[PDB]
């Protein structure tokens, strides 16, 4: 505990031209039935191992969902809702392979769930082949590569003693110690 | 006044006080409620429905005096001892199902059918629970456990030096294979070497743990004890 | 049957007159029971008892005798019936355990810790809530420590092995033990009991034990002490043991009361072993491991 | 674990029409009442008009939904599924002048099946029982010098009140009596 | 309890306390608590932060005193205390109990009625660490004999009560096991696999008078008609 | 025998059940555990016997 | 009401009371939060990543 | 010029003002990160207006 980084299980390495193994992706797998539409994502509702925890917030795009390997749309192809489901809006049949990913900046860059250091230079995260990914780096080089994990402080709710008047937000102003 | 009306006015939240039925309508406290019927109070305030209750168990007949206590015995296993009127019953739940497993019929007369007792467990090797009435001498219900591996296939065990069970039966002993009771199994013990053999105790494999656990009951008598000198 | 004298590992005696029979400090094996005793003839006679009539009588008054049954079962394969000799899979000695713990059944003890310089163990699937204390450092074999659990009249010393007899609710079981604040504290799987021994050390005359709280712990793993206090977790949260300001006594606190919705997944059996506590001290830390419903590995 | 219309008994009994191997769950409903403090703004003769009643309620054990896994039998999966495992609705009773004449309002949550004009697209009915946290503004109109509210219920349904504000005026001391 | 014995005699509350040692025919010191007693053996539990037994005019827990660590008495049931009283004749002295549910930091309390002599009939929960208290209950009452805590070998730690539903001329007829906190929010919860055959009710909640043309007034609850499939009504009106 | 252990036990079965027997216990049902002295106290003649149990200090 | 609102509109820089979950959202002290994750929360109050 | 981006991140302390438009009867920020940045909030603080009870749903 307590690295020198900030992502887990973190693993170094020097370069000598070979591939560098990767732990777990966190995703959920379904097989779709025609007549279900709500598809749980986390723990509480999988049980399954490789479940992880998805940001609260629905507004944010941190899912990488495919339907039989074909990717789907955050609003168009199916919902993010606010019970740890994704509810399906398109067509589909039984059988399908639905497979919920964690993708922290959204279907363009599916392999953000991790990051790599070559050099204490942050790199574009390769994509993942079995479990093993490769680096065009320079022999010798020092590789740092880690797993990112979800950060969250949620503020009190604040009412003003009121359940019935609205309280229209101006700003928020917030102090930041970069020592 | 102020005080009241703006604690009126606000957020009622902390409404973890419960029940208040003594103080007047005008005196109850804002963390209080006058009537409060079926409502779990949270710690926090939150009030919720209470869950409801399931029938594990339902029999026929007359019953008085009844008593039901939680027991583990010398192996790692539950039971549920209960008095019903003159008799002891023993019950396991499994999976929100009750089975009477055996009935200890008369224990008690007729003065204490309608007496609840005072009951107490022991840890011992052999434990024992201990009924206590006070018109009826004290009785106590004993469990002698013994364990053993299955060296052959078939459905026949044999315990060794199983000198405490002599009188092995339905009414009295119950098997267990690899943790799951044997409905009816058959006891056959020999005097002259100290074997039990129990069989009907369907597919057994090599390997398998045998539990043999025998409930008896017996009350308690005055005595006496002194050495020889 | 292995019998060590002053040291020295002896050869037993089957048939009188032989070789080993004019050996000094040498020894017989027999067996008795309520139709009489007889005397071991060969190797596989079944004995359980020992005595020292060989051609040369008997030992000298200060003699050490530990006879160690070597019978290897219930452990490890790589294990080996001889007596400790810088090697591995060897035996030690334990004085009296055997009077606990079932050798031939395989119950064992499974809780272990150390209060005033005496090994405790507290754990047992056939004497649930029995806790045997061994003798206090080195006092029986000099050089070896923590190595007597026998409690007869033979030594009736204060600082010899003895053993507490706890009454609680069915289905209650040891599985802690911790020191704290010149008190023994025994975390049943539904309640907690202390020992303190007074002005004097826990011996077999100065034992009282009070009964602290219903609320017991998970595992042995789940008891830390801290800058401050003892915790343990239980089925329903996190609670620390304090003393009481009106008798000096001591109750139970829970700690975790903010996040109560968090905790009881540890009331199956299942569930029991996996939750863990540990202590970070550079940052004055606790660590909860806690388990989930679908997950029973860890 | 389709709730059903139930039947007339006969001598204790009854049966029903269900096809073999279905499972049975039935039980007797009991009341659940909570019942709030009363409130008379310091004065025992003054009127207070009340206006609205604010109730937080948590939904996060009836946000939950059956899938197609839970089915049993070969039974209709389309009743199943998408439904809530556990149903969130109670009744709210204001009483006024200490008297136990007062106003109900019977279904706050909504109603558990689907209405035109009421009901939403791909959120089963009741839809203010899918977020996790509520609030209910019931507008309550009445007069009194003492006002009171239950929320009570006498079915299988389950409610988790975290909260409640009532909104109210103060009058002049006209009270006469009930009769 | 916390190094002594506590001797709960029908009007007095009695402490031994063997002080350094162990208590013994030397060592025997007996300690007036309070004069206020306990109802039965049932009535006394050992919660995670106390002791707490039933007298006849409520509840009350044995915590010590700072000015000299003697023990005395707390009543836990100041605010319900119109709820007790029923157990000052000896024909209602047995049938309420107690018991701890260490699952939900909770003390149930099984209280009788007058007219009632078979079991208690209302039941009472106190959740231990705000001190407070709610009340269970049931159509046709929760007619127990008694409470205790168990373990289901497949669901774990469970409370289950023994209960009786149907009474002929004043006898209990059956005698039913039931467990709280089901997965359901009905009482009496019954699982049958359909076979064909017809399920069994409990008893209806119902009560039964002889009108009388001089008499328009009849009472519907427990407390006026003394009836065992009376039930409780909803306080308004209205409804 | 200076060190030989005497028990008697009265072994009347009344004030108890009917399945009850009048013989020692043997791995039986019904027969008799010796309680040495507690017919000092207890009256088995007339029928008075405990009502309260409870442990303190290993001590029933 | 003066009370919460003036301590809403104030600098809540004493946020050391860690994770409420038991507390309803309306409940939950100005020191607590209703949801933390992988956050270490400092004796002065500060919120930082672990 | 010659500070490294973002500058903002070279202060020792730093104070963000961050424009939080909406309306509501009740609000609550989420300060998170899925990333490898480190962030340490010593404060904060809401500026907002009252408005009168006109709250009717979601849907």
């Amino acid at each position: 505990w307590n690295a020198s980084l900030y992502i887990d299980f973190i693993q170094r390495k020097t370069h000598n031209g070979s591939s560098y193994e990767l732990t777990t992706q966190p995703a959920v797998t379904h097989t779709t039935n025609v007549n279900q539409r709500r598809y749980g994502v986390n723990f509480t509702l999988t049980r399954q191992n490789t479940a992880f925890t998805i940001n609260p917030v629905t507004t944010v795009n941190d899912l990488y969902v495919t339907l039989d390997g074909t990717l789907l749309t955050p609003n168009v192809d199916y919902i993010k809702e606010e019970t740890g489901y994704i509810y399906l809006l398109s067509t589909f049949s039984t059988g399908q392979t639905l497979k919920i990913a964690s993708s922290p900046e959204g279907n363009t860059t599916p392999n953000s769930w991790y990051t790599v250091y070559v050099n204490n230079i942050r790199q574009v995260s390769p994509t993942p082949s079995a479990g093993t990914f490769t680096l065009g780096a320079t022999n010798g080089d020092i590789i740092n590569w880690g797993v990112n994990y979800l950060t969250i402080y949620t503020t009190p709710q604040f009412l003003w003693n009121s359940l019935g008047n609205f309280k229209r937000t101006q700003h928020a102003y917030l102090f930041l110690d970069n020592r | 006044r102020n005080n009241e009306v703006a604690a009126e006015q606000s957020i009622q939240s902390n409404n973890f006080g419960g029940l208040n039925t003594l103080a007047s309508p005008l005196n109850v406290p804002y963390q209080d409620s006058p009537l409060l019927l079926n409502t779990t109070v949270d710690t926090s305030g939150q009030v919720y429905k209470r869950k409801g209750t399931r029938i594990t168990y339902t029999t026929t007949g007359t019953s008085t005096g009844c008593y039901i206590t939680g027991f583990t015995s010398g192996l790692a296993y539950q039971f549920q001892v209960a008095k019903r009127g003159r008799d002891i019953l023993l019950f396991q739940t499994t999976n929100d199902v009750t089975s009477l497993l055996l009935t200890k019929s008369n224990v008690w007369d007729t003065r204490a059918e309608a007496v609840r007792p005072s009951v107490v467990t022991t840890s011992e090797v052999t434990p024992r629970v201990i009924f206590a009435t006070g018109v009826n001498k004290p009785v106590q219900l004993l469990f002698v456990e013994q364990q053993t591996t299955q060296t052959a296939n078939g459905t026949s065990v044999v315990f060794s030096s199983a000198d405490r069970f002599v009188n092995a039966s339905t009414a009295n002993c119950l098997v267990y294979v690899n943790r799951v009771l044997v409905s009816a199994p058959s006891f056959s013990y020999n005097a002259g070497t100290k074997q039990l053999t129990v069989s009907n105790l369907g597919s057994t494999v090599i390997g398998d743990v045998i539990d043999l656990v025998s409930v008896t009951w017996q009350w308690w008598a005055e005595s006496q004890f002194w050495y020889g000198d | 049957i292995d019998v060590v004298v002053n040291g020295v590992q002896r050869t037993p005696i089957y048939t009188p007159g032989s070789a080993p029979d004019s050996v000094y400090r040498n020894y017989y094996t027999y067996f008795a029971d309520t139709t009489g005793a007889a005397t071991g003839t060969s190797s596989t006679s079944l004995v359980n008892g020992i005595f020292f009539d060989a051609i040369p009588l008997g030992l000298a008054t200060n003699d050490t005798v530990e006879a160690s049954n070597n019978t290897n079962i219930h452990i490890g394969s790589a294990s080996i019936a001889t007596r400790y000799n810088y090697n591995d899979g060897s035996y030690i000695p334990a004085f009296g355990l055997g009077d606990f713990a079932d050798y031939l059944n395989g119950y064992y003890p499974s809780v272990v810790t150390f209060f005033q310089g005496r090994l405790v163990f507290g754990g047992f699937p056939h004497r649930p809530l029995q806790v045997v204390f061994s003798n206090v450092n080195d006092n029986i074999t000099p050089g070896r420590y923590y190595n007597s659990f026998s409690i007869t009249d033979d030594n009736t010393a204060l600082s010899s092995a003895f053993d507490i007899i706890l009454n609680s609710r069915p289905d209650d079981r040891v599985v802690a033990l911790i020191e704290w604040q010149s008190s023994l504290f025994i975390l049943t799987r539904q309640a907690v009991f202390r020992a303190n021994g007074g002005s004097s050390i826990l011996s077999s005359t100065n034992r009282v034990i009070s009964y602290v709280s219903s609320n017991g712990c998970t595992n042995s793993r789940c008891i830390v002490r801290t800058d401050f206090n003892v915790m343990y977790l239980s089925d329903t949260g996190v609670y620390n043991i304090n003393p009481l300001v009106e008798n000096g006594e001591y109750t139970v606190k829970e700690l975790s009361i903010k996040i109560r919705d968090k905790f009881g997944v540890t009331r199956e059996p299942v569930y029991e072993e996996l939750p863990w506590m540990a202590y970070d001290s550079v940052n004055k830390q606790v660590l909860l491991g806690y388990p989930d419903v679908g997950q029973t590995n860890t | 674990n389709i709730r059903q219309v139930s039947p007339t008994p006969s001598a204790g009994t009854f049966t029903l029409g269900a096809t073999n191997g279905d499972i049975i769950n039935w039980g007797v409903n009991y009341l659940t009442i909570y019942t709030t403090p009363q409130f008379l703004w310091n004065s025992l003769g003054n009127f207070k008009r009340t206006q609205h009643a604010y109730l937080f309620l948590d939904n996060r054990d009836g946000v939950g939904v059956y899938v197609a896994s839970d089915v049993n039998n070969g039974q209709d999966i389309n009743q199943l599924t998408e439904l809530y495992r556990v149903p969130i609705n109670f009744n709210l009773s204001v009483m006024y002048n200490n008297q136990l004449d007062g106003s109900t309002s019977y279904d706050v949550m909504g109603y558990d099946s689907m209405y035109w004009d009421e009901g939403v697209f791909d959120v089963s009915s009741p839809y203010d029982q899918y977020q996790p946290y509520q609030t209910l503004k019931i507008p309550i109109t009445g007069i009194g010098y003492a006002f009171q509210m239950l929320i009570w219920n006498h079915s299988d349904e389950y409610f988790k009140l975290g909260g409640y504000q009532i909104i109210a005026k103060q009058k002049g001391k006209r009270h006469i009596g009930r009769y | 309890w916390q190094s002594s014995l506590f001797i709960l005699t029908r009007q007095a509350v009695f402490r031994a306390n063997g002080g350094s040692s162990i208590l013994s025919s030397t060592n025997r010191v007996i300690s007036y608590v309070s004069s206020n007693g306990c109802t039965n053996s049932r009535c006394i539990v050992r919660t995670d932060f106390n002791v707490m037994y039933l007298s006849d005019t409520g509840v009350y827990n044995i915590n010590p005193l700072v000015e000299n660590g003697e023990y005395t008495v707390k009543e836990l049931s100041i605010k319900i205390r119109d709820k007790f009283g029923v157990t000052r004749e000896p024909v209602y002295e047995e049938l309420p109990w107690m018991a701890y549910d260490s699952v939900n930091k909770q003390v149930l309390l099984g209280y009788p009625d007058v007219g009632q002599t078979n079991t208690s009939r209302y039941v009472y929960v106190y959740n231990t660490y705000r001190e407070s208290w709610t009340e269970y209950n049931t159509p046709c009452g929760f007619n127990i004999w008694s409470t205790t805590e168990y373990t289901d070998r497949l669901l774990g730690t469970s409370v289950c009560s023994i209960l009786y539903t149907t009474t002929s001329s004043g006898t209990p007829s059956n005698f039913i096991i039931i467990r709280w906190n089901a997965s359901l929010y009905i009482d009496f919860i019954q699982r049958k696999t359909h076979n064909g055959s017809s399920y069994e009710l409990t008893t209806q909640p119902a009560v039964t008078h002889t009108t009388n043309v001089n008499q328009r007034r009849y009472g519907v609850n427990f407390t006026l008609t003394r009836q065992n499939t009376a039930f409780t009504i909803n306080p308004v009106t209205t409804v």
